[PDB]
């Protein structure tokens, strides 16, 4: 039989439409919303499904309903327009009640309970509800199908309306005519029928592999290619394809949690806690902990992304292969790309023509399947030239346009990229410049965001200093956290750059400019790194000191101080007699300051402030009794 | 007499055409000459036949060359997002069959049929084509004939119509060593033959400093975009007009 009920459930869902409330919070749900029904001039409900679960009578309606889907949806179309007419006439509330009684109404649960997966199903699930989520990629065009089929008497031109009932089609076998009698006289026009649409969506299903879905009348093309989908429909195979008949679709933590998140934000070592909990296996780094930190937080999106890029410069024996194999699992999913494993088309996509569709479909490649997200690109010295000459518009423009023979085309691929660069040769050459150390050209070495130095030098000091590190971790904040963390902060803080943090720009930028390969590619990441390190402090506007410090970290990141202004070289080291002369200089002064203030002495916090606008002169000084 | 109205304003004010430069891709800093470059090409000249048969080309092509950190695919973006007709396109990503003519195999019989390639659609319009210098030689080669005779010939299994290709090439490109070497002159830092250089009537090399002056400014509008005369719609009108008169 059936475990629907006709009177049974609709006295149910009766007692839960006009008593629902989620535990101001106290507010019933429906008792609101069945006004505002009314108010639209819609013909569906999405019903909020998730208050299925947060009632106990209706979670054992979902465990009945599991089987019988279409039964009660029907009844509530009846109800609907029931319950419609009674608010309408019966309360005296409206009067507009003509078109809605002779339509027809529909309802759609959207957060239902998800099952157990789309493998895990069995025969026997076949036709039960079920809840499921997954990616869109194509969409066949608008196909029409028969609900009424219009005969005419080919003798005497009488008309019949003849509709189809469980998709069988009945031909009259004589015209209903009392003179008119003769058999087989009805006749088909194709052109004064009725159709429906129906569409074929195509979607890449992650269980709880592809799924074709399949939608019909106001739900095709609500759905387009790309779009990110949580499925409530019901799973099909009729004699044997696998498909979902697609009812409802989808187009898309605890208040301890957020103390969780308060108490690492509101303390003072955020930045050195991050960096001591983010990795593990790399000792120390803390400029390239906040350098791929900074690429995971993001700048703001606006309509101009915030889609950071990070290049290692570093010599090829320091973990960074350690860094961006664990960079791939701990941020959301991404892809993790090799630059001499891939081509133009393993990034972009193949596109081609299909017969049944009539329009563009595409294979997504390595890079568009990164879109939104985060992605590892090691070996790019090792790119090819034709694909590399891609990366100039995507990190321009986040776009790939295609002309070629029968296709002129342009897609999205919105992403970050991590790159990771050994130098030219067996190591790093600092007796040449740092722009002929690296083999990339300028045109695509410019629009990098941040580059990072990283070298090894032979010190016994700090070679026991990383050995006990690792030697003693194998004997013998949590990822989860770390994860909540960075989900946390991409989805509210949205940071402003405020007027005071504008101002300092213009002196940042002008005197790397006045230095000069100070293009305006830079100042990109004196915006974009400014606004990931306001969503970093969770403050919903950029402050100075996150612009200072970001253009700290790309002085740091480049080792400018370490540099040579004229060619370019690296100094290996990186007592003098300028720190002699500014010491004596130094002392010389507070020892003026400290007496011309009507005082013996004073503070030193005020001494500081007082001549920076210093503990080691002074030591000295007291050293000497002065 | 309102839609005329409108449109006369845009044509007997005394300052039109320098108000119509600064009207080119506001967002798009400086480059004031290529604001009037692109705005003359967006109006392309008279064609004329000769009483002995010959017909003279009307539109014009445009290159620009510059550093890359110089805006120049902005310009490129600008023209496809406002042109009537308007095509986008890459350096290496396009091809000799995709930017002329594409002989396919047609449908209801079994011989061939051309497809519109990049240069046919948008006829009568402006083509873009973003990194001209990473193009190949040899997919260089057929744009020649479409610059200046502005049709496409075709001899190729069983195919010989001479095709319609009346369009406007804007193209963007980049020195061969990335930077301009300034040591050099403009003869050297080129890899474009003299053949393709001719047909441009237009040619730009912009070039960067590092003047203060500039910078400063420069600096302080970009990050606005990161911040936040006559409408972008009302040149459309006014060029449906003005592409009317033949002096
Ligand atoms: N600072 C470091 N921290 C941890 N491991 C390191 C460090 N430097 C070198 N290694 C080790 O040296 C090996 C070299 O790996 P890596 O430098 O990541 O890539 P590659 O082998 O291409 O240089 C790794 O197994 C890594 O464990
Ligand atoms: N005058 C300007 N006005 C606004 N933005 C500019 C200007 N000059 C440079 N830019 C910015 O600098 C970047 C330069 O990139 P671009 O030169 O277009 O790269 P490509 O060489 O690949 O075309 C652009 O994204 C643009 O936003
Ligand atoms: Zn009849």
């Amino acid at each position: 039989g059936t475990n629907v009920s006709i009177q049974e459930c609709t006295t149910n869902f009766r007692n839960f439409l006009m008593s629902f409330k989620y535990k101001t919070d106290e507010e019933l749900y429906y008792i609101k919303q069945l006004n505002e029904m009314r108010e639209l001039g819609t013909s569906n409900l999405n019903l909020d499904a998730r208050n299925l679960l947060a009632y106990k009578q209706t979670e054992d309606l979902y465990h009945q309903l599991l089987n019988y889907p279409q039964e009660v949806i029907s009844i509530m179309d009846q109800t609907i327009k029931d319950c419609m007419v009674s608010l309408i006439v019966d309360n005296n509330l409206d009067y507009d009640l003509d078109e809605i009684e002779t339509k027809f109404y529909k309802v759609r649960p959207y957060n239902v309970g998800s099952c157990k997966g789309m493998r895990e199903l069995n025969p026997n699930d076949i036709d039960k509800l079920i809840n499921l989520k997954g990616l869109v990629l194509r969409s066949t065009p608008v196909i029409p199908d028969m609900k009424v089929a219009f005969f005419k008497c080919n003798v005497c031109d009488h008309t019949m309306a003849v509709e189809i009932d469980r998709g069988v089609i009945q031909e009259p076998a004589r015209c209903e005519r009392i003179d008119c009698n003769e058999p087989n006289s009805m006749s088909l026009i194709h052109n004064r029928c009725s159709f429906a649409d129906k569409q074929v969506i195509k979607l890449q299903e992650t269980p709880d592999h592809s799924i074709s879905l399949c939608v019909y009348d106001e739900l095709v093309d609500s759905c387009r290619a790309g779009d990110r989908i949580e499925v409530t429909g019901t799973f099909r195979s009729i004699p044997y394809k696998t498909y979902v008949d697609v009812v409802h679709v989808k187009k898309v933590i605890t208040d301890q949690d957020l103390a969780k998140i308060r108490e690492v934000a509101a303390r003072e070592d955020l930045y050195s806690l991050l960096a001591r909990s983010i990795a593990p296996s790399i000792y120390e780094l803390e400029d390239v902990k906040k350098g791929i930190l900074l690429q995971l937080f993001g700048g703001t999106n606006k309509t101009y992304r915030g889609d950071i890029n990070i290049l290692l410069c570093g010599d090829p024996s320091t973990s960074k292969s350690q860094i961006l194999q664990y960079v791939h699992k701990i941020t959301p999913r991404g892809v993790y790309t090799s630059g001499k494993g891939s081509s133009a088309v393993g990034l972009t996509a193949y596109i081609t023509r299909d017969v049944d569709t009539k329009q563009l479909v595409l294979e997504s490649g390595a890079l568009v399947l990164s879109d939104g997200g985060v992605c590892c690109i090691d070996e790019f010295d090792k790119m090819s030239d034709s694909t590399r000459s891609v990366l100039h518009e995507v990190m321009e423009q986040q776009t790939i346009s295609i002309a070629k023979a029968g296709i002129i085309t342009t897609l999205n691929a919105r992403s970050s990229i991590l790159a990771s660069a050994n130098p030219i040769g067996s190591r790093y050459n600092p007796n040449l410049p740092v722009t002929e150390n690296i083999d990339l050209p300028p045109p695509l070495l410019s629009r990098f965001d941040l580059v990072y130095l990283v070298l090894d030098k032979v010190d016994e000091k700090n070679d026991r200093e990383l050995a006990k590190h690792l030697t003693n971790l194998y004997l013998e904040l949590p990822v989860e956290f770390l994860t909540m963390y960075i989900s946390y902060a991409k989805e509210h803080i949205h940071p402003i750059i405020t007027e005071a943090a504008k101002t300092e720009l213009v002196r940042a930028y002008v005197g790397m400019r006045k230095m000069g390969t100070a293009t305006t590619r830079q100042l990109e990441s004196m915006i974009r790194l400014a606004e990931a390190h306001a969503k970093m402090k969770l403050k919903n506007v950029v402050e100075l000191e996150d612009v200072q410090e970001a253009v700290r970290l790309i002085r740091s990141a480049i080792k400018d101080y370490a540099t040579d202004p004229k060619t370019g070289k690296i100094d290996m080291n990186l007592k003098s007699v300028i720190q002699r002369k500014l010491q004596e200089d130094l002392s010389r002064e507070i020892m003026n300051v400290l007496k011309d203030q009507a005082s013996d002495s004073m503070s030193f916090n005020e001494l500081i402030k007082q001549i920076n606008e210093i503990q080691e002169a002074l030591s000295r000084l007291q050293q000497e009794d002065k | 007499s309102d839609e005329i109205n409108e449109l006369k304003e845009m044509v007997k004010d005394e300052h039109i055409y320098d108000k119509l430069v600064r009207s080119i891709a506001p967002a798009v800093f400086g480059h004031e000459a290529v604001k009037k470059g692109i705005l003359l090409q967006m109006l392309g000249g008279v064609h004329k036949s000769t009483v002995e048969g010959i017909k003279l080309r009307g539109d014009i092509n445009i290159c620009v060359v510059g550093d890359p950190s110089t805006s120049k695919s902005q310009f490129l973006k600008y023209v496809v997002g406002f042109a009537p007709r308007s095509v986008y396109t890459s350096g290496k990503a396009s091809s000799a069959a995709g930017l002329t003519a594409a002989v396919v195999r047609d449908e209801e019989g079994g011989d061939y049929t051309i497809e519109a390639g990049a240069l046919m659609l948008a006829d009568n319009g402006i083509c873009c084509i973003d990194e001209f210098d990473k193009m190949d030689i040899s997919d260089q080669v057929a744009i020649h004939e479409a610059m200046e005779q502005q049709t496409i010939s075709i001899a190729k299994a069983g195919i010989h119509a001479t095709l319609n290709a009346r369009t406007s090439i804007l193209a963007a490109a980049n020195p061969v060593g990335g930077r301009y070497n300034r040591k050099l002159s403009l003869r050297g830092n080129l890899n474009m033959t003299a053949p393709i250089m001719s047909r441009f009537d237009l040619f730009f090399v912009i070039l960067d400093d590092c003047n203060e002056k500039i910078d400063t400014e420069l600096a302080s509008h970009i990050v606005d975009l990161h911040m936040k005369p006559f409408s972008a719609e009302q040149l459309r009108r006014y060029i449906k007009y003005a592409r009317t008169f033949k002096p």
